[PDB]
């Protein structure tokens, strides 16, 4: 029962696509476009990617 | 109908062109297609490249994850 309440600075979880099994924070959110702006710490660098609410889980 | 969009930045043009080549090779060996890469004008001594991967497969995504990108190159990546 994942929550759809996400806010800037909130950590999220990715379980779909190559970013699956990775966590990150949502710097920007887009309820109108139904997309969350969260980056994944890959290679030691943040990777700001857009994931859907179901594509990622609230942390 | 999804695309992987990648933007690269680096202060060292040698690193950015090597990373770009590595991404292209990984995509193509993957059964995916490449659009670009293109260079943008250098801004604040920062080199910039854009490249997209169309018709990505699971093998493409996995190959990109495995790829070790050099220190000193920033890669922003999205899928949609």
């Amino acid at each position: 029962r994942p929550k759809t309440l996400f806010e800037p600075g909130e950590m999220v979880r990715v379980n779909d696509g190559p970013f699956a099994d990775f966590n990150g924070v949502v710097e920007e959110v887009d309820y109108e476009k139904s997309r969350l702006k969260v980056s994944v710490s890959i290679f030691g660098r943040a990777t700001p990617v857009e994931l859907d609410f179901s594509q990622v889980e609230k942390a | 109908n999804q695309r992987i969009r990648i933007r690269l930045k680096a202060f060292d043009h040698r690193l950015i062109d090597q990373a770009t080549a590595e991404i292209v090779e990984t995509a193509k060996r993957t059964g995916a297609q490449v659009r670009g890469p293109i260079p943008l004008p250098t801004r604040s001594r920062t080199h910039l490249r854009l490249v997209d991967i169309v018709e990505p497969t699971e093998k493409t995504v996995d190959a990109l994850m495995r790829l070790d990108l050099a220190a000193g190159v920033d890669v922003q990546i999205s899928l949609g």
